[PDB]
Order: structure tokens, then C-alpha cells, then sequence
């Protein structure tokens, strides 16, 4: 909680705007706003890894003392990073749930927003950090160290009965006077069975970055709907389903209607030009669903392309046969819907909630938004975070990809829009260049089994899959394919690997791997499944990013290093 | 007057100018408006609109206009010929005469 602690919020700072996302922006350009309400001048930075993190800051070296973390966390007990951390409080409304307590604990620049259902690593800094074997902190025979030292009584201190702490069990002896080590390493492993269980098995993420801001100035008499839909933006990023695990998307079903289905400052006047009070409609999460015809997205989805193999011909064979239950034309079945005749348009959506019914895609409709600015347009909630990663440009003109980074910032605005339409020049010959090696993957059946899981690599780079997500997305486009459609559960149902080619960056083996389908809730042991050829041999391996699922090779130091990968 | 549909005179009866005169937004510039006005820079004597901003304001005239099109446009000429002439002069002190134009979809 801030309530009291934003009232602190006066003197310099920095809010650095944390590393690559979406969320980020969302939860963040609003809050350049506030920082010219109250009169705090500012400045904020851009993040890709913890390169950014001090290669930055030791240039501003200060004591500036209200820091941000969002967003990361998850990387040093970060006094041991921060080292000029000495009073200078950090703030904490950061998404990656799996972090240390040491940042936690030693409480002294760190603030818990803490409210979880885990009670499961209470004293885990009390013995992680407490503990050791063969251990030196304590006295000995020698008339040198009989002084009060930081006499932990631990397993960093002596085990000859001269140490205050380790009440845990004998000191005298329990059947010896160097036992303390057995039970020692029995009380630091034996609960390993969980804590080693936790941050060496998997990695996921926790929560939004402004859904508490908009509480947080909920207080304010603030009704700044425009805010709202800069909010949803962190939303579906990662509350879609579709994409990353909420549940909460059918239980925010009843909260943001408890914001918005109550909250109405114009239950009288608010049918008129600028920024209409907003809807809540049952829609879908369909792959760019208004803009342009069905034929997009009838190739172009992979709800429909998981269930009905529509690379291929009986898809569309499929397809039109399922369109003789609505009976659509097909010039209009090729133009943008929004091109389209109108009571076409108009009443399409009513049937295909119930005519889906019987043909294995029932669940393309969810819940979402809508709104505008004026009578040019009718935008679309889901419709905008796609058009933005067409700006996330993997340039190497050493200037795009930061600067880039601030076009995002300078996207959001209502006044800043004829970029924004750039993006779908961008989105869309992406989305169908997607295929532009599955028919050539399918029908090679590139797909290898690789033992344990199955396996992809590429050997030939896009100039758009330079950049780095679309690889997870044709590893999410394909083994639905062939690798879940020609089989059995027992043959079918496995994770993935998809490599990256640098045929540019010199080479470096750069790769990202997923769940198979149906096994969502299963978080990925590719959080650490990894460091398994590289915790026992390791070559040249990066973990530089923040992300978890994320590496970078040498160009020819992947095979037997995926050899040590096997398991 | 025949007022029960297919009306006569809708479109020059109010509708057409005053969406015309909707068309009108802030930044003071959100005009298919003083485009004649530029027009009247040299006398082109035309205009240029979009039918995508009817589908902006409503979804009951796309459909309706498509039957008696090159009437609605004689219908536009009389809507300009009566509304610039209004804004050939403020109070009374000018118009020397009326004219025709064009318009650009």
C-alpha cells in the first residue's frame, strides 16, 4: 500500500519504465501525467536486460532515493547489485511472481505489496542464507579468534559447542559433537525437497502493472475513462487466455463490471463525439476479427487452424460447407467486414455463437471492450496491441530499437494515430508470412521427435523473426498441425523447442520452447529445463535477459549441449 | 409532400446540410466544410467527400442511397446552392449571383 507512501512521493526519483513489454507503457505514460500533477520532474529509461541495469546507472550515480521495481526482481538480492543502495528506498509493483526473499527479507529499501496463498517458504532466509558445512565463522583452538565475532551459532559457526544460535537440536551431542553438520544439511535439504522445488523447476508471472494504479487513483476522483482502455492493454496482453493463464478472465468478468457496470459518470449524457462512455461485449478473441474479410481469418486462426487443418484444401472445403449453414456470399466473403454490406455485418456475429456449435470451435467468443474518439473510426478493444509489436522492429541500425521503444510511448496518444495505422502496413503480410514455411514444415515433417519432448530448429532467418516473439508463435502455429493431428494422446502430446536463426548477429543459436496442447496450467520447466545441458556442461550460455525463456548459443555448441539436453 | 417514405425532400428538408454542418469537430478543422471555401480560392466549383463517413454517422442511409443516387447528387446541388449562398454573405451585403458545382465521392 502507498496511500502513506505516496504522500512521501515528492522529491527526486527515478521511474525507470521496466524492461520490454507492453505493460510497461500501459502502466507507466500514465504515470508522466501525475508526476506534472504534483510537480515532480522525471526521467525514465529504457530496459532490455540487465546490460541496461548498471551499465545506466553508474552513470547516475546519486542517492536518489524513491526507485521503481516492476517488471523485474527476479535477478539479484539487489543490494548485492546495488550496492550504493544504502537508504535509497526502492518501489516494488512487479509482475515476475518467482522471487528471492533475500529482497524480501533484509528489509530495508524494499516495499511489500504481499497477499498470497503461499505459505510455504517462512524461514527459508533463516537457514538459506544461515547455514554451511565445513564452515569458519567461529572460534578455534587458536588464541586468535576468542572474541565475539559474528558468532552466527550456524552452520556458518563452530561446531566444538561454543556457539549461542542452533537451538534447533543438540549441542552437546546428539550422538557425536559434529552430528550439527548431518542435521544441518538435513534442515537446508530437506525442506530443498520444496525450495530447490521452487526457482529450479519453472517460472511464470503474477499480476497487472496499472490495475492497481487505476485503484491506487481510484481514490482520486479520477474518472479518466481514456485510462481504462490504457489499462486493458496490460489486460489482454497476458489475461487472454489465449496467450498466458488468468482464470480471473472469467472472475474480472464480474469486477471490472462491478467498476464499469457501476461506475458511469454520465448516466445521462454520454451519447456524443469525444470518448463515449465504454461497453463491455461479449466478443471474440479472434485473430484480428473486424478489419478485413473472413478469408483472413478463416486461414489466419489457429482455433480454427488446430481443429480443421486449413493449410490444406478440405479445410476449405470444410469451410464453405459450414458457411452454407449461415449462406455468406463471396465477394463479400473477400472483402473487409467493415467494407462488407451492412446487415451482413451487422447481424454476422448473432448466429456464429450458436452455429459453432456442432463443428469443434465453440469457444472462440469471449469478453472484451469497444469504443472510439469520434466518427471516423470505431477502434476495437482487442484490435491494438498487434498493431504495436509491428513498431517493436528488429532494425540493426543500432538507433530503431531504442528509439522505437519511445514511438511506443508516443503511440498510445489519441492525438498520435497515423503511425498507429503503420502497424497493420506491418501486422497483417506477418500474420500470412507465418505460413511461409508451415506447408513447407508440415509436408517435410520437420517436426523431430528428439526423445522426451518433440523438437524444431530453423537454419534460415526472416528479416522479421530477427526479432525475437514470433519465434514462440510459429512453435504455437504448428505441432497442432501434424504432431497433434495425425495421432494418439500417448503419441501426440508434448512440448516443443523453436530455434531462431542469426544468419545476421554473427550466429548464435537463439531459441524459445513451449508446452503441448491441453497442457497449459503445466507451467513450463523450460523456466530452468535449459539449465539442464547447461548446469552440467554450459557453454558459452547467456541468461541475460530478464525473461526466464530466453538464451543465446555459439553457432555449432547447441547439438551436444541438446545431447546433455536430452532428458 | 409525401411524408411517409421515399420523402421528397429529407435529404434538402434538413438532413443532408446539417450532417454536413455535424460534420464538425475541435481542432477547428474537421470539415468537409470550407473545402468549397478553398474552392472559392479559384472557383473550382466542386468538392471531394468520402462513403465512409455515413457509415460514421449512421447505418440507414448507405443502403438508401444507392437506389437514387444521381438524384441524391442534384439534391446535393441544390444543398450547396442554398448553404454557400447563405455564406456568400454574412448580413446583407453580398452576393452578385448564384452558381453550380460539382462533387467528388
Amino acid at each position: 500500500l502507498r496511500n502513506d507512501f505516496y504522500r512521501q512521493l515528492v522529491g527526486k526519483r527515478i521511474l525507470i519504465v521496466v524492461n520490454y513489454d507492453i505493460d510497461a507503457i500501459c502502466a507507466s505514460r500514465i504515470l508522466q501525467a501525475l508526476f506534472k500533477y504534483d510537480h515532480m520532474l522525471y526521467t525514465v529509461v529504457p530496459i532490455m536486460g540487465v546490460t541496461g541495469l548498471k551499465r545506466a546507472y553508474g552513470e547516475h550515480q546519486g542517492d536518489v532515493k524513491y526507485v521503481v521495481l516492476v517488471n523485474c526482481g527476479g535477478c539479484v538480492d539487489i543490494v548485492e547489485l546495488l550496492q550504493p543502495s544504502d537508504d535509497v528506498t526502492f518501489f516494488i509493483c512487479d509482475s515476475h511472481r518467482p522471487l528471492d526473499v533475500c529482497n524480501i527479507y533484509s528489509d530495508r529499501q524494499v516495499c511489500i505489496l504481499g497477499d498470497a496463498s503461499l505459505e510455504e517458504n517462512i524461514p527459508a532466509f533463516e537457514t538459506i542464507f544461515y547455514d554451511s558445512e565445513g564452515e569458519d565463522e567461529d572460534e578455534d583452538e587458536s588464541s586468535d579468534t576468542e572474541q565475539q565475532h559474528d558468532d552466527s551459532g550456524a552452520g556458518e559457526s563452530d561446531q566444538e559447542d561454543q556457539a549461542p544460535r542452533s537451538r534447533k537440536l543438540s549441542r552437546l551431542e546428539r550422538h557425536e559433537q559434529r552430528i550439527l553438520k548431518q542435521r544441518a544439511r538435513r534442515q537446508w535439504e530437506s525442506e530443498r525437497d520444496r525450495i530447490m522445488f521452487e526457482y529450479t523447476q519453472f517460472s511464470y508471472y503474477g499480476r497487472s502493472a496499472a490495475l492497481m494504479v487505476f485503484e491506487l487513483a481510484w481514490k482520486l476522483s479520477k474518472d479518466n475513462m481514456d485510462l481504462l482502455w490504457w489499462a486493458i492493454v496490460g489486460i489482454t496482453e497476458q489475461l487472454l487466455l489465449g496467450k498466458i493463464e488468468s482464470g480471473a478472465y472469467t472472475l474480472e468478468l464480474e469486477q471490472i463490471q462491478s467498476h464499469v457496470s457501476r461506475l458511469t459518470n454520465k448516466t445521462n449524457d454520454q451519447n456524443t463525439m469525444s470518448a463515449s462512455k465504454i461497453t463491455f461485449e461479449n466478443d471474440l478473441h479472434l485473430v484480428l476479427y473486424r478489419h478485413w474479410p473472413v478469408t483472413e481469418s478463416m486461414r489466419y486462426s489457429r482455433y480454427s487452424s488446430c481443429q480443421l487443418k486449413l493449410w490444406t484444401l478440405r479445410g476449405e472445403k470444410r469451410l464453405h460447407e459450414l458457411l452454407l449453414e449461415m449462406g455468406l456470399p463471396l465477394v463479400h466473403a473477400r472483402q473487409t467486414y467493415g467494407a462488407m454490406d451492412l446487415v451482413l455485418r451487422k447481424e454476422f456475429f448473432s448466429m456464429v455463437e450458436r452455429l459453432a456449435e456442432k463443428y469443434d470451435i465453440a469457444d472462440i467468443v469471449y469478453g472484451t471492450f469497444t469504443l472510439s474518439y469520434g466518427y471516423r473510426s470505431r477502434y476495437a478493444a482487442a484490435d491494438y496491441v498487434y498493431a504495436l509489436l509491428a513498431i517493436m522492429e528488429s532494425v540493426k541500425k543500432h538507433k530503431t530499437p531504442e528509439d522505437c521503444f519511445l514511438e511506443a510511448s508516443d503511440a498510445l496518444s489519441r492525438q498520435h494515430k497515423q503511425l498507429l495505422s503503420a502497424g497493420i502496413d506491418q501486422a497483417k503480410l506477418l500474420h500470412a508470412a507465418v505460413f511461409r514455411q508451415v506447408q513447407s514444415s508440415l509436408e517435410a515433417r520437420q517436426v523431430h521427435s528428439a526423445g522426451s519432448f518433440f523438437y524444431y530448429v530453423l537454419q534460415e532467418e526472416h528479416a522479421f523473426f530477427s526479432y525475437p516473439y514470433a519465434l514462440g508463435l510459429l512453435a504455437r502455429f504448428l505441432l497442432r498441425g501434424h504432431v497433434a493431428t495425425s495421432r494418439a494422446r500417448q503419441a501426440s502430446d508434448l512440448p516443443l523447442i523453436a530455434s531462431c536463426p542469426l544468419n545476421a548477429s554473427e550466429g548464435m543459436c537463439l531459441l524459445v520452447g513451449i508446452v503441448p496442447v491441453r497442457e497449459d496450467s503445466p507451467r513450463n520447466f523450460f523456466g530452468k529445463a535449459f539449465e539442464q545441458a547447461a548446469q552440467k556442461s554450459g557453454v558459452a550460455l547467456l541468461q541475460d535477459f530478464f525473461e526466464p525463456a530466453v538464451v543465446q548459443l555459439r553457432q555449432s555448441d547447441l547439438t551436444r549441449f541438446l545431447d546433455s539436453l536430452t532428458v | 409532400n409525401q411524408q411517409d417514405a421515399q420523402i421528397n425532400l429529407q435529404a434538402v428538408k434538413k438532413k443532408y446540410k446539417e450532417f454536413i454542418r455535424t460534420f464538425n469537430e475541435e481542432n477547428f478543422f474537421y470539415k468537409y466544410r470550407d473545402t468549397l471555401k478553398r474552392n472559392y480560392l479559384n472557383g473550382r466549383y466542386f468538392l471531394e467527400i468520402e462513403m465512409e463517413d455515413l457509415v460514421g454517422f449512421d447505418e440507414t442511409l448507405a443502403d438508401k442511397l444507392n437506389k437514387q443516387p444521381t438524384e441524391h447528387l442534384e439534391i446535393f446541388e441544390e444543398a450547396a446552392r442554398e448553404v454557400a449562398d447563405e455564406i456568400t454573405a454574412p448580413r446583407p451585403e453580398h452576393e452578385e449571383h448564384m452558381h453550380d458545382i460539382q462533387i467528388l465521392l
